[PDB]
């Protein structure tokens, strides 16, 4: 029930995945990260391209997912 | 099939086929776009991140919007 900013990095990673499987992939770039709720809000296309090393696809894709929470 | 359902070799070969005078199936395999993402990539993105000119990312996003 808890809700996005107070999300852990698994929860976070459960909410991209059960959300969109072609993301799962990345799953583990999120642990290596330490991608939580508070972190999941503050992303962008420019830092996960840059810091992250996703490609474009999945950053649009991921962004897409955080805007709805956001 | 509907775009949301393309794979990133579906949105290749599209890419590829696009009639035109130049070839940007690279750019799209570089960028892991399927197509989920190529429904979400606009004139900003393809221009701004991709360093495709305004003119042909233009024409591809309204290709796009045409096709769904």
């Amino acid at each position: 029930r808890s809700q996005p900013i107070d999300w852990t990095i698994e929860e976070v990673i459960q909410y991209i995945e059960s959300n969109d499987n072609s993301l799962a992939v990345h799953g583990d770039l999120f642990r290596k990260h330490e991608i939580d709720g508070k972190a999941l809000l503050r992303l962008n296309s420019e830092r996960m391209m840059k810091y992250m090393g996703l490609k474009l696809g999945p950053a649009l894709k991921i962004c897409n997912l955080v805007n709805k929470v956001n | 099939p509907p775009i949301s359902s393309w794979s990133v070799d579906d949105v290749s070969n599209f890419i590829r086929e696009l009639p035109g005078c130049q070839d940007y199936v690279d750019d799209f395999i570089q960028q892991e776009i399927d197509g989920q993402a190529l429904l979400l990539l606009k004139e900003k993105h393809l221009v701004n991140a991709m360093g495709m000119k305004l003119g042909p990312a233009r024409k591809i996003v309204a290709k796009v919007e045409s096709i769904k």
